[PDB]
């Protein structure tokens, strides 16, 4: 019928144009993210950009703290970002409540994936236009990255990037794990993994950075933290002295 | 940026440390190394325009170091560090490196010292492909002559 | 009888051996006929690398005999890449042999 | 000027040749335009721009004083 | 309507990009020999209106001084048929005896039309003239020192065989002037006018966006009317600050929405 | 026909609905929020449409709980609904946790509520921009809330028709005082820049409203400016613009 | 075959991207990369040049590999 | 307010329900999977694919466990497969493991899942899941059994079958390859050989997901000293095993 | 059962025993009652074991969500949660909870919540059924703002008299120290405090 794509219904090609369109709204902030696995840590960086000075820079964020061990990095519009953040925090509380231990990242990936599926099966839900990266350090699975997308599909990774120009970053990561011959960087301090990540980002995007142009989130064991600008500056200085 | 306070502060410092330069300059007679540190901290700028100004204070200072017959070794290491420190506005540093080579021609050093300093300097800009290139070729042919004999 | 059971990429090899038979019977009118059929059975993309190396080899020799040394050199360059860099069980002898033909092709030009 | 299956492509060719001589290849600086039109929501985006009709005057519905004048 | 290398300010990066296609193979084909590519040719210009896409066309004919023709989209259209084919066939010929020629199609939407011909006969007239171009652009007739600069005000009007690369190899978009790209445009237009002395634009312009490059020169014209009202001969920042309000106001009368590849 | 509903997407990343709501907001009057060191100062332009009105008898600034001022532009009845909703949520928090709601928490709540109206065919997205802020115990904060369900931190925010002028003037005010100013001193500034934002609007006459929530002068409660103070601010602006 | 490349450049990183191209656009990208090469001022095509040229006039699809969830 | 309670699925004028037609087209868009029923077991095999080569595929599954005797494998949409596996486990426990305290026969479960598909075809506010599932299992009364549930909500029992985009060719191959007596070993070799015609990409045990409903494993039971209960008849083969069988072709 | 909390200079010290009787039978003599519901805001339960534990679970739930959305809650806030849970289930559930927590700004604080549900801020709180015997001992010898050593010996002696006179109280004495430095457990066996 004339409506195949104002509601979630297959096309004559056997398809969902609507969900496609969701994927075509993940590149509007044009933020890029890069996430790699250390040996005992997980590191993720994202861009920060403010179009005006009259914003306060602190509040502009894309790294959202969901659990105490799971960080969430969002690619796509910020309204949907906030709705997703709220969803996830609810589910985390509820897992702790019903099973007696904090939510694993894997379980969260899947819970959020199924909610996604439900938004693309009900004829009056609009799907989220956000790709979520879940970074964690598990004690049963180790440092892990799970990526879910508006489809409700998710997959694991050794490393991954997101954004409009994230192919460049894919090249970088590919070559890096080509030389290393192993699925994670062998580094025993989270600092140097931040450093490596920023190096690959400068190479990939072709542009140098500053403390107010970055945003860094680190998942160590049994915690998650974000660095402030002051600590990011120090990483940048130690890059030049490699 | 999100504040204009770094702007007001950085520019203003530049003017005032000209007033304090004669004080620094007499202090270098007692110990150059301490005066060197004072100007090095000065050059830490988060505002673009003040970079150009603060590098001029160091140029006058290092003439004393360059002329010396032990301390120019220490000078070559510094130039390295400056490009690395932050990048610090790709215009400022590129003007400095030139003015130093220009000084070297006029200070009149040993064949040997001239040779070894230049290799250290062309080495820095091998890792660069910006304005450096203009100067890099010119000092390269200056070095050609040295080995020609 | 295995052409009604045409599902296998191992019928590539049979075409190639037939091409070789006419080759040393020293007629290339029929050598090409059986080559074309080999390329057809190898149009399936599920054939191993090794058998495709064989495919280029046979053409390399054959257009060499027809005295075109532009085609022969391109075909021998392709087969050198296959033999040299995958494992050797007879591919040490077949990388050597392809190499010598590459050198020969250029002397004729 | 996105037309689908109609003779509107014949119409617009006197729109386009207008925009061409409303560009300077001088000997149009002294040549002006006034234009009257009933509605101003039907114009082409190449007539929003300045260089074609730079000043844009609206005719308002009458006022108290204005109405009195007109009758007189 | 001539102007120097610089026909805009702050969009210089696109000016540099254009000469890559045009000016570079003009001077040295030999640097495109080293690479081994086909010598660049073919340019589509598309963007929002009034953004100096045409003024740049006049500038690259002026600056280089290479042989230029031109064509308005609708002065090559004729009543006689086989006559509107004649010009453009014979215009390419001209281009092969005249050195390094540059063919500016100005504001083409006339024969930009698609296959239509379920409408009037005019749509087959378009068709006849369109087929003529393709055979020229690529065939045994191949160019190399004949370049196409195609100027249009919306590119999704066109037929996709006029979106075809290797006839159009580079598709340069010039956007609307940017936050400080207006600033760069303002400093060239405050030299032309008489001014008290004004280097206080910066805040007002960025937060009076809505201007194309031709409206910046309409802020100066409208500021010269506020001046005339005061009986001044100079552009004041009193006159300028009332002007940016007015000029922005009159453009909100109708909108414009355009999307691109 | 992707302009028909909010739950539709388009292949341009656009959801035409929500963009159109911004044009409803562009129809409102100037409204400014000045973030000062001590608190926040709101001001609203109140058009006097006729000589039959009762002056200073209609408020467009309404308080929620007692320490969060809310001032909105766009559709006055619609924004009115939004403020009512936010008071319900505020009282809920206050009952459940025994403390007046923090300003960031408030921000979460209202953002979610407006984000909700784009996920269902059943509803229409609100066409209002809100500016809300105040003093809590973790300091003064300011937020501007989009009809899109987006918001950020701000050192100065504005909306309305004379937003052009106001934004520029605020840029200057942060260039005069990069370390900020007093909420006492900001009364006069709100007067100033509303007056400057009425030359784009100089068809009419208007009344100035100012209100503020600062720790140093109202003890952290949202009160209105009046009397000799209000009239002095008026006179200040008046002399500046003449 | 016609043009120079660098040993850093590869033609096998072009399969993974889009899987519906025309022969003219492949003659187009390589020509567009030969202009970016002169902005570096280099006569050998680097893989930096070659991926940037792919990114312009890319004509992206949501039917091709590395863009799917229908698997 | 909400009024999506009218079906989005209707009869077409030419007689058919258009939406299952579109869904069945969507199934020929996905990955390829097949299942062979041997005399002494069942083997199911599928391809692992990911968006990027740097994505993990060991933390991802296309052969899922519904019960220790019953596995499923899909061709079609991932997201649709995921939720529906969970629902299958769900109704398997609430309506056979609370009412008889034990796991369901293969067939019973097949019908349990066919209803969920059916109510995705009925009842406005839904569209069909765009998957075909193979439900392979073993029950103690009809032995080994292989079923296919389609987007429509019907099922069919098969002796061997394939789903996905390479289905026409695969089925023609299995036409000769099937025999009245087949050994589970021989069926393993056969399934690999067929799905090799179907797969272009690198061929290892790390990309071919193999599972067998073969025979019971007392070592996967997790306890001993009970002879009455026996181990899972399902087993997922990790990559090591499968790498031997690449070589045993 | 005996629980108390006493504030001191630098924070607060929480104190409990571990004897848990049903009837005459002690179910476990090494039972914990010093519970964490946040990472700085600990509680002492007494009353019905089932009731206290259930309530504690739900309050942990709410506080954890509070942390994820709004930043960490204050001792005040947690106490309010407990209050509002008691007030809805006062007719069915029997709980006495002492909520003691370290605020970085103000210091350790002690609120007590009876079973009807009300908040009372106090400089020191006691509850249980071994606590009606040590009221006077506490009240006479208490001063505001003692040193850490003092606080520890104080709570030790108070809980020794509680253990003496109440037979539902006993086992080891356990303590949690909430300060800026962190969280420290102390444990005192019977041989240790009988001598004194
Ligand atoms: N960036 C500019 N700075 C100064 N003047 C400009 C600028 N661009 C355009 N103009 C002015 O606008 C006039 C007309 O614009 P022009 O014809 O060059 O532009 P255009 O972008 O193609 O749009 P159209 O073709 O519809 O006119 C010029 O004659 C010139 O006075
Ligand atoms: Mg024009």
């Amino acid at each position: 019928a004339g409506y195949d794509r104002h509601i979630t219904i297959f096309s004559p090609e056997g398809r969902l144009y609507q969900v496609e369109y969701a994927f075509k709204a993940t590149n509007q902030t044009n933020i890029n993210s890069l996430a790699v696995r250390g040996k005992d840590c997980t590191v993720v960086i994202s861009q920060k950009k403010v179009p005006d000075k009259l914003l306060d820079p602190t509040t502009v964020s894309y790294i959202f703290c969901i659990s105490r061990t799971i960080g969430m990095v969002v690619n796509g519009p910020i309204p949907d970002a906030r709705n997703a953040a709220l969803r996830a925090k609810a589910e985390a509380a509820e897992f702790r409540y019903k099973y007696g231990y904090d939510m694993p990242c894997d379980v969260l990936a899947k819970r959020m994936a199924n909610l996604s599926q439900i938004y693309t099966q009900r004829a009056y839900m609009r799907p989220l236009g956000v790709i979520l990266t879940f970074v964690s350090v598990d004690e049963e699975l180790g440092p892990s990255i799970y990526k879910t997308d508006p489809a409700g599909y998710y997959v694991g990774y050794k490393a991954t990037a997101t954004g409009p120009k994230q192919q460049e970053i894919t090249t970088n990561l590919e070559n890096h794990f080509k030389k290393s011959k192993i699925d994670h960087i062998n580094e025993e301090s989270w600092e140097k993994v931040v450093e490596f990540a920023i190096t690959h980002m400068i190479d990939a995007l072709g542009t140098e950075f500053s403390k107010n142009d970055l945003e860094v989130g680190v998942a160590t064991k049994d915690k998650f933290f974000t660095l402030s600008a002051e600590n990011i500056e120090e990483r940048l200085v130690a890059i030049a002295e490699q | 940026m999100s504040r204009d306070a770094p702007i007001k502060a950085d520019k203003d410092y530049s003017q005032i440390l000209k007033e304090e330069f004669p004080k620094i300059d007499s202090l270098a007679q007692n110990d150059c190394n301490s005066a060197l540190d004072q100007l090095l901290v000065l050059e830490k700028k988060t505002r673009q325009a003040s970079d150009l100004a603060s590098s001029k204070e160091v140029l006058a200072k290092i003439v004393d170091l360059l002329a010396s017959r032990n301390k120019w070794d220490d000078l070559n290491e510094q130039l390295t560090l400056l490009s690395k420190k932050h990048g610090q506005l790709k215009l400022s540093i590129q003007y400095m490196i030139q003015k130093v080579m220009e000084y070297l021609k006029s200070s009149k050093s040993l064949d040997l010292n001239t040779r070894i300093s230049v290799i250290e300097t062309i080495r820095v800009v091998t890792e660069n492909k910006i304005f450096v290139e203009v100067e890099r070729a010119r000092v390269t042919k200056d070095l050609v002559e040295i080995k020609k004999e | 009888e295995f052409k009604k059971l045409d599902d296998k990429p191992s019928l590539v090899d049979v075409h190639l051996l037939e091409s070789k038979v006419y080759h040393k019977l020293r007629n290339l009118a029929k050598s090409k006929a059986s080559l074309t059929a080999a390329r057809t059975a190898a149009n399936s993309i599920y054939c191993p690398t090794q058998t495709v190396a064989e495919l280029d080899l046979m053409s390399g020799i054959l257009h060499c005999e027809d005295k075109d040394y532009k085609t022969a050199f391109s075909y021998f360059f392709e087969s050198f890449e296959s033999y040299h860099n995958l494992t050797t069980h007879n591919s040490y002898e077949k990388a050597c042999q392809v190499l010598k033909y590459m050198l020969l092709s250029k002397i004729m030009l | 000027f996105d037309s689908e299956k109609s003779g509107d492509r014949e119409v617009q060719r006197t729109m386009l040749e207008l925009l061409n001589q409303l560009d300077g290849f001088s000997s149009d600086d002294r040549v002006k335009v006034l234009a009257a039109t009933n509605r101003v929501d039907v114009l082409d985006p190449a007539l929003l721009r300045s260089g074609r009709l730079d000043r844009k005057i609206e005719f308002p519905l009458p006022s108290e004083d204005s109405r009195a004048q007109i009758l007189q | 309507g001539e102007i120097t290398f610089d026909g805009i300010g702050g969009l210089t990066e696109q000016i540099r990009e254009l000469r890559e296609v045009i000016e570079l193979p003009l001077k040295n084909p030999e640097i495109f020999q080293r690479v081994g590519i086909k010598p660049p040719k073919g340019v589509l210009l598309y963007g929002p209106p009034g953004t100096g896409k045409t003024l740049l066309a006049k500038a690259v004919a002026a600056t280089i001084g290479a042989n230029f023709i031109f064509s308005p989209a609708s002065g090559i259209v004729d009543k006689y048929i086989g006559e509107s084919a004649r010009i453009i066939r014979e215009m390419f010929a001209y281009a092969k005896e005249h050195e390094p020629c540059i063919i500016f199609m100005d504001e083409v939407d006339a024969i930009g039309g698609r296959r239509f011909s379920e409408g009037t006969s005019a749509d087959r007239e378009i068709q006849r003239t369109l087929m003529e171009l393709l055979t020229q652009m690529d065939g045994f007739d191949n160019l190399g020192q004949t370049k196409i600069i195609m100027a249009t005000n919306r590119p999704d009007t066109l037929d996709p065989a006029l979106l075809r690369p290797g006839r159009l190899d580079r598709k340069v978009e010039i956007p609307l002037p940017n936050e400080a790209g207006r600033l760069e445009i303002f400093k060239i237009h405050t030299a032309k006018v008489k001014k008290t002395g004004e280097f206080d634009f910066e805040a007002a312009v960025k937060m009076s966006d809505g201007f194309n490059g031709a409206d910046i020169r309409n802020c100066a014209t409208e500021a010269g009317f506020f001046a005339i009202r005061d009986d001044r001969d100079h552009i004041n920042p009193d006159d300028l600050m009332k002007a940016v309000r007015k000029v922005a106001e009159v453009k909100k009368l109708e909108g414009t929405i355009e999307y691109q590849k | 026909g992707y302009d028909l509903s909010n739950s539709v997407f388009s292949p341009d990343g656009r959801n035409f609905q929500v963009e159109y709501a911004v044009k409803a907001v562009e129809n409102g009057t100037t409204s400014i929020g000045i973030k000062c060191n001590d608190g926040v100062v709101f001001a609203v332009e109140k058009l006097i449409t006729s000589k039959l009105l009762v002056p200073q008898k209609n408020v467009k600034i309404q308080v929620v709980d007692r320490h969060i001022g809310c001032v909105y532009s766009g559709l006055i009845p619609d924004g009115r609904h939004l403020v009512n909703r936010g008071r319900e949520e505020a009282a809920s928090f206050k009952k459940l946790y025994k403390t007046p709601i923090p300003i960031p928490a408030f921000a979460d709540r209202l953002g979610q509520y407006v984000q909700a109206h784009t996920l269902y065919n059943s509803v229409r997205p609100f066409g209002v921009s809100t500016i809300f802020g105040g003093v809590d115990k973790n300091g003064a904060h300011l937020y501007m809330l989009e009809p899109s369900g987006s918001y950020w931190g701000y050192k100065g925010a504005a909306t309305g028709k004379g937003r052009q002028s106001a934004k520029a003037e605020l840029e200057k005010l942060v260039d005069h005082h990069p370390e900020g100013l007093s909420a006492r001193e900001a009364v006069k500034q709100a007067a100033k820049i509303i007056y400057l934002a009425h030359e784009d609007n100089k068809e009419k006459d208007f009344e100035l409203e100012i209100s503020w929530c600062s720790l140093s002068e109202t003890n952290g409660l949202h009160k209105f400016v009046k009397g000799d103070l209000l009239q002095e601010a008026i006179d200040f602006a008046q002399k500046e613009i003449n | 075959s016609k043009m120079s490349l660098a040993p850093e450049a590869d033609l096998d990183s072009l399969i993974i991207r889009n899987d519906s191209l025309s022969g003219a656009v492949i003659a187009a990208i390589m020509q567009e990369a030969g202009l970016r090469a002169v902005r570096k001022n280099r006569y050998v095509i680097l893989q930096s040049d070659l991926e940037e040229a792919y990114a312009t006039q890319v004509k992206t699809d949501n039917t091709v590999d590395k863009f799917d969830f229908y698997k | 307010t909400d009024r999506y309670s009218f079906s989005l699925t209707t009869f077409s004028p030419s007689g058919k329900l258009g939406q299952i037609d579109y869904a069945l087209t969507a199934v020929k868009q996905g990955v390829t999977s097949l299942g062979i029923k041997a005399t002494n077991g069942v083997v199911i095999a599928t391809e692992k694919k990911s968006s990027s080569p740097l994505a993990m595929s060991e933390t991802l599954s296309k052969v899922s466990l519904l019960t220790p005797d019953i596995g499923a494998v899909y061709s079609g949409m991932g997201p649709d497969y995921r939720v529906l596996v969970d629902k299958s486990r769900k109704v398997a426990h609430t309506s056979y493991k609370r009412i008889y305290g034990e796991y369901p026969p293969t067939k019973l479960l097949v019908s349990e899942v066919a209803k969920i598909m059916q109510e995705a075809t009925q009842s406005g506010g839904v569209r069909p899941f765009g998957v075909s599932l193979l439900i392979a299992g073993h029950d103690e009364f009809n032995g080994f059994s292989l079923y296919q549930v389609d987007p429509s909500g019907s099922y069919f029992p098969w002796k061997a079958t394939a789903i996905g985009k390479g289905s026409v060719a695969a089925k023609t191959f299995l036409e000769k390859r099937w025999n009245d007596e087949l050994e589970l070993e021989d069926a393993i070799h056969i399934a690999l050989l067929t799905l090799k015609e179907s797969v272009e990409g690198e061929f290892n045990g790390d990309t071919i997901e193999l599972a067998i409903i073969g025979d019971e494993n007392p070592d996967l039971l997790g306890y001993t000293g009970i002879p009455t209960d026996k181990g899972p008849r399902f087993r997922k083969l990790t990559s090591q095993e499968i790498n031997d069988r690449l070589e045993a072709l | 059962t005996s629980i108390m909390a006493v504030t001191f200079k630098d924070g607060v010290i929480l104190g409990a025993d571990s004897r848990t009787t049903t009837g005459a039978y002690i179910a476990n003599r090494v039972t914990d009652k010093l519970t964490r519901v946040h990472d700085k805001i600990w509680c002492c339960r007494s009353g019905s074991a089932a009731d206290t534990q259930a309530i504690a679970d739900i309050v942990q739930y709410h506080l954890e969500l509070y942390t994820s959305q709004y930043g960490t809650p204050s001792t005040e806030t947690a106490a309010s949660v407990f209050k509002e849970l008691c007030y809805e289930n006062k007719d069915n559930l029997t709980a006495g909870i002492i909520v003691a927590g370290y605020d970085d700004k103000n210091k350790g604080e002690v609120y007590t919540i009876p079973l009807g549900g009300s908040v009372h801020k106090l400089p020191y709180a006691i509850a249980g059924s071994g606590s009606t015997f040590i009221y006077g001992y506490c009240d006479k010898n208490f001063r505001e703002n003692m040193s850490k050593e003092e606080t520890v010996d104080f709570i030790k002696h108070s809980l020794s008299q509680a253990i003496k006179w109440d037979g539902s109280s006993g086992g080891v004495i356990r303590m949690v120290v909430l300060t800026a430095a962190g969280v420290e457990r102390l444990i005192f066996y019977p041989d240790e405090y009988e001598q004194l």
